[PDB]
């Protein structure tokens, strides 16, 4: 025998690769152009996200309806978390790396008409640097975000979901023991990481509020949304605004 | 149902 491999290696394998925004820095940085570009970018990342989720250990066994529900509830969280990861790995969290050809500095944050939201997402990137987050921890946390919110009345296969989520939590516990050592700095790190996952709920709440607004006012604001997002948001918005969503917390729940 | 990008991608 040798080691007892975890899905971690598998997760690293299915990890989607960078997608370009197709942005041209020479044209005007209007809010219309920036947000429309960002929404089209999201559409492309989303295809990768679904492809990624489809082969996830455990998640792949959930019924189609629960997989769709989970993805529609967590897409913003996944997108934002991945943004902070890229910002961390590519710029040491000095900028918001939406894509290799679309990196936001303070100036673009103001022109996007999303300044405060960009700051919130940036703060997560800052945490990644303060903790020197590892790719291993990151991939498991991504899965945990996918499993971070369910319907108020639970899923179709709730019990199976709870077992899968528990396993991924234990998995994170395994990883948090790796990177460091010194029992102390593992008990502590696991706490900080799960506390960070919880903070994603508040951030996503603000992100979604702005998202639903621009979606509703899409025509008057001239903010385009790709078919991929139109479908997801059209389904997600009604549920979220009616209080059907139930965020799962690790702490202060 | 018919179509739905999410459904397609998950069963492609
Ligand atoms: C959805 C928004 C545009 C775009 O979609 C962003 C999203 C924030 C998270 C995110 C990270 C990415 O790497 C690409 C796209 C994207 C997923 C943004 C929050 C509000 C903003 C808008 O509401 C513009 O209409």
């Amino acid at each position: 025998r040798a080691l007892t491999p975890s899905p971690v290696m598998v997760l690293e394998n299915i990890e989607p690769e960078i997608v370009y925004a197709g942005y041209d820095s020479s044209k005007p940085d209007t809010a219309e152009n920036l947000l429309s570009t960002l929404n089209r970018l999201a559409g492309k990342q989303m295809i990768q996200v679904v492809k990624w989720a489809k082969v996830l250990p455990g998640f792949k066994n959930l019924p189609l309806e629960d997989q769709i529900t989970l993805i529609q509830y967590s897409w913003m969280s996944l997108s934002s978390f991945a943004l902070s990861w890229r910002s961390y790995k590519h710029t040491n969290s000095q900028f918001l790396y939406f894509a290799p050809d679309l990196v936001f500095n303070e100036e673009k944050m103001h022109q996007s008409a999303m300044y405060e939201l960009c700051q919130g997402m940036h703060q997560i990137s800052l945490q990644f640097v303060r903790l020197q987050l590892t790719f291993e921890e990151y991939t498991i946390m991504k899965v945990l975000l996918l499993l971070s919110t369910i319907p108020k009345d639970g899923l179709k296969s709730q019990a199976a979901f709870e077992e899968m989520r528990t396993n991924y939590i234990k998995e994170l516990r395994k990883m948090v023991t790796k990177c460091p050592n010194n029992s102390g700095q593992s008990w502590q790190r696991f706490y900080q990481l799960t506390k960070l996952l919880d903070s994603m709920h508040d951030l996503v709440s603000d992100l979604l509020e702005f998202c639903f607004y621009t979606f509703r006012e899409s025509h008057a604001l001239k903010v385009e949304f790709p078919a991929m997002l139109v479908e997801i948001i059209s389904d997600q918005l009604p549920k979220v605004e009616s209080g059907n969503a139930k965020p799962l917390y690790f702490h202060r729940k | 149902q018919q179509k739905s990008l999410l459904q397609q991608l998950l069963t492609e």
